[PDB]
RNA sequence: CGCUGAAAGCAUCUAAGCGGGAAGCCCGCCCCAAGAUGAGGCCUCCCACGGCAGCCGGUAAGGACCCGGGAAGACCA
RNA sequence: CGAUGUCGGCUCGUCGCAUCCUGGGGCUGAAGAAGGUCCCAAGGGUUGGGCUGUUCGCCCAUUAAAGCGGCACGCGAGCUG
């Protein structure tokens, strides 16, 4: 007997609140949910994960002195061409980076973990766009 | 061609 | 301010405080305000 | 030994009101809002406010001291109010009301003029003494602050903007 | 913040209180308003202006159309003026007053491939003691295994010119508007001809 | 460098909170830029063509080819 | 060692900061002016000559200043020799 394939399913659609969540502990579950790992049915070379929405990403928790001490880091290719963001900063003009860039930093390396990123939609603010999907409140 | 020397 | 990696009271009229992850020394004397570095 | 635990006396008729994380006292010359932590509790007795710490960990008891110090100045700033006094010193040192606003010849080439913030009335009863008035202690003490820094008192000799009360120490300069 | 679109007609000087006055001529009058981007629409302000009437025989039906909206003349070049809206529906040189500071943007004139010297002031090689074929050479372009590369932006030749640049805070000398005429103290991108656009200077 | 202020009846720029403060930092200025595959937005134009998410033609709005050239340019653009 | 071209110069930079200058400070045996000393700060700037292959150094005339270092003592499929 082989092991089980699943077919082609239409994949459910999620909604999370953010506000007052920890970020890297809220950012582990989205990524379990964006592999699809809670499913019965898991297989490691297809995407066949949910679609998550999260809402009032702007309100996102964090711990310590990490709201200033925290530093994200871009490198243009250019002398000196380091750039050096902290957290409250990113909060303050682009807050939907930050629980991004956490998400997408725990999701696996590749094409297929490029694709799962795209099936995760971050706003700040309490609405979103998908009402289209209807997606399902889940706590986390 | 000079030399290492 | 003097800035050294030993600080102590210098005279008998110098406080110890530790403000912001630092150890200062202050005092009326103003040439025994130090900072620890 | 302790100032938390010191109860703080309420003049009649100066009203205080709790609320979480702030109290409110309203008297006779205006209201201030004092934000407390909510791991204090703010009691509210006959002409009297006590606080009190639910531990005796080192925040608790840093808290505990600082709330009561807090709340007793705005009662007494709404009811006595809050002042401090400025002396100017020098030979062509002064300073004059223009309105509301405080204006300060201090030997630079130009006047300075400090203008009040809401709270902050400014009185100039002679050339060399200006007084900053209003409830909030530590605005009053604040704009205070602002004005002495505009000249500081001289190292070497009497001429500046004072504190009332502020000794005058000078060394040698030959 | 007003803005205008214009032509490079050429330099002469003017005498000014007994100076000479180098100025640039511009024809910018009359630049018909063609479309108003707004918040509520596009997301931001700015007036979409028209310059230069066009041969209706070669505007094809798309832009044909879009002059239609406005009631406008085809014109030959279309321009946004960011952050302005003018109360008519025509901008004329008389936005500016002699004595006023403005920015002009032009198209600088196209060097094609330009050696290291032109393009970068390069001090190229000695010309002679014994320098070996290098005398217009940039020399050493890096450093050995470390890094091993170039970096991204190093000054090399290539293209030079015929790109956007925007010389700021010239003096308006004159307003002539019988002949919709701006004079402008100083130098202005590109050849005579060129199209400018004339804005308020940002400088203080 | 302060204001207010405990712990620690005093004191303390600090532990709660608030000010001031560099040619540096962010923005601002100038240029590039939606291959930003996260490929954005607006204005306008054409329009359901004919034959067994595919194919086959003939079309639309448009575009390219070719030509005359150009302070655009190595060719290309 | 079936080869990793070795000094200085030139050219082109780029980085570090233990900062030469310029900006901000505290202390001074800081009157003012000018300095000393330490702290913060790498954004930009950091001259032209005489001698010697020189690096280095000395000297001339200036300068806000005439910084010190890393990059195979940066760079010879870039030049020089
Ligand atoms: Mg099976
Ligand atoms: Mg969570
Ligand atoms: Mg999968
Ligand atoms: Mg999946
Ligand atoms: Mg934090
Ligand atoms: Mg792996
Ligand atoms: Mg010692
Ligand atoms: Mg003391
Ligand atoms: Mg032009
Ligand atoms: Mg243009
Ligand atoms: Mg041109
Ligand atoms: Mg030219
Ligand atoms: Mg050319
Ligand atoms: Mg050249
Ligand atoms: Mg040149
Ligand atoms: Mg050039
Ligand atoms: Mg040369
Ligand atoms: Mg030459
Ligand atoms: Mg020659
Ligand atoms: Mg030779
Ligand atoms: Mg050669
Ligand atoms: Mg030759
Ligand atoms: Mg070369
Ligand atoms: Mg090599
Ligand atoms: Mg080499
Ligand atoms: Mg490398
Ligand atoms: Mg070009
Ligand atoms: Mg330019
Ligand atoms: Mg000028
Ligand atoms: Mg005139
Ligand atoms: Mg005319
Ligand atoms: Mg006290
Ligand atoms: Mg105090
Ligand atoms: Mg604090
Ligand atoms: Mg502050
Ligand atoms: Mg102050
Ligand atoms: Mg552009
Ligand atoms: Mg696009
Ligand atoms: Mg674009
Ligand atoms: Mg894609
Ligand atoms: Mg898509
Ligand atoms: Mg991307
Ligand atoms: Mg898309
Ligand atoms: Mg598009
Ligand atoms: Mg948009
Ligand atoms: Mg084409
Ligand atoms: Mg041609
Ligand atoms: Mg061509
Ligand atoms: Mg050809
Ligand atoms: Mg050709
Ligand atoms: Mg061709
Ligand atoms: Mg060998
Ligand atoms: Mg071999
Ligand atoms: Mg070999
Ligand atoms: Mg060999
Ligand atoms: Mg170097
Ligand atoms: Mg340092
Ligand atoms: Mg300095
Ligand atoms: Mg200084
Ligand atoms: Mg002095
Ligand atoms: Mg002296
Ligand atoms: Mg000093
Ligand atoms: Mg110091
Ligand atoms: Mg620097
Ligand atoms: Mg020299
Ligand atoms: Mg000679
Ligand atoms: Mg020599
Ligand atoms: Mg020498
Ligand atoms: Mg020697
Ligand atoms: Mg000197
Ligand atoms: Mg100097
Ligand atoms: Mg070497
Ligand atoms: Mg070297
Ligand atoms: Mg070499
Ligand atoms: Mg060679
Ligand atoms: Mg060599
Ligand atoms: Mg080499
Ligand atoms: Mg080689
Ligand atoms: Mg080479
Ligand atoms: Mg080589
Ligand atoms: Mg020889
Ligand atoms: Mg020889
Ligand atoms: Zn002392």
């Amino acid at each position: 007997m082989k092991t089980y394939v699943p077919k082609q399913v239409e994949p459910r659609w999620v909604l999370i609140d953010a506000e007052g969540k920890t970020l890297g502990r809220l950012a582990t579950k989205i990524a379990t949910l964006l592999r699809g790992k809670h499913r019965p049915d898991w297989t490691p070379n297809v995407a066949m994960g949910d679609f998550v929405v999260v809402v009032n990403a702007d309100k996102i928790r964090v711990t310590g002195k990490k709201l200033e001490q925290k530093i994200y880091t871009r490198y243009s290719g250019y002398p000196g061409g380091l750039k050096k963001i902290p957290l409250e900063k990113m909060l303050a003009t682009h807050p939907e980076r930050v629980l991004e860039h956490a998400v997408k930093g725990m999701l696996p390396k590749g094409p297929l973990g490029r694709r799962l990123f795209k099936r995760l939609k971050v706003y700040a603010g309490p609405d979103h766009p998908h009402q289209a999907q209807r997606p399902e409140k889940l706590e986390v | 061609a000079a030399a290492k020397c | 301010m003097k800035v050294r990696a030993s600080v102590k009271r210098i005279c008998d009229k110098c406080k110890v405080i530790r403000r912001h992850g630092r150890v200062y020394v202050i005092c009326e004397n103003p040439k025994h305000k130090q900072r620890q570095g | 030994s302790r100032i938390g635990r010191l109860p703080i006396p309420v003049p009649k008729g100066v009203s205080v009101e709790v609320a979480p994380g702030r109290v409110k006292v309203k008297g006779p010359k205006g209201e201030l809002e004092v934000p407390v932590s909510p791991e204090m509790r703010v009691v509210v007795e006959e002409g009297v406010v006590r606080v009190e710490r639910p531990s005796d960990e080192r925040r608790h008891k840093s808290l505990h001291g600082l709330t009561r110090t807090l709340i007793a100045n705005a009662v007494k700033g709404v009811s006595e109010g809050y002042s401090k006094e400025l002396l100017i010193k020098g030979i062509g040192y002064r300073a004059r009301l223009v309105g509301r606003a405080l204006e300060l010849t201090v030997g630079f080439s130009h006047p300075v003029v400090v203008e009040p913030p809401e709270g902050i009335t400014f009185e100039v009863p002679e050339p060399t003494r200006v007084r900053v008035s209003g409830i909030d202690k530590q605005k009053v003490g604040q704009v205070a602050a602002n004005i002495r820094a505009i000249r500081k008192p001289s190292a070497y000799h009497e001429k500046g903007i004072y504190y009332a009360g502020e000794p005058v120490r000078l060394k040698p300069g030959k | 913040m007003k803005g205008i679109l214009g032509v490079k007609v050429g330099m002469t000087r003017i005498f000014r209180d007994d100076r000479a006055v180098p100025v640039t001529v511009i024809l910018a009058g009359p630049c018909p308003v063609v479309q108003r981007r707004t918040p509520e629409k596009d997301g931001y302000t700015a007036v979409q202006l028209g310059f230069l009437p066009q041969n209706p025989k070669r505007v094809n039906r798309p832009l044909k159309g879009h002059f239609a909206k406005a009631g406008v003349e085809p014109v030959r070049i279309l321009r946004e003026i960011r952050d302005f809206n003018p109360e008519g529906d025509t901008v004329t040189v008389e936005i500016f007053k002699p004595g006023e500071r403005v920015d002009v943007t032009g198209t600088s004139k196209g060097r094609g491939f330009a050696g290291v010297m032109k393009r970068w002031n390069f001090a190229g090689g000695p010309d002679s003691h014994g320098a070996h074929k290098i005398h217009r050479h940039p020399g050493s372009i890096g450093n050995r295994k470390t890094p091993g590369r170039v970096y991204k932006g190093k000054k090399m030749a290539g293209h030079y010119g015929a790109e956007r640049v925007t010389v700021m805070n010239l003096e308006v000398v004159d307003v002539i508007p019988e002949e919709n005429l701006l004079l402008v103290k100083g130098a202005v991108p590109g050849p005579n001809g060129g199209l400018v656009i004339v804005r308020e200077t940002k400088k203080a």
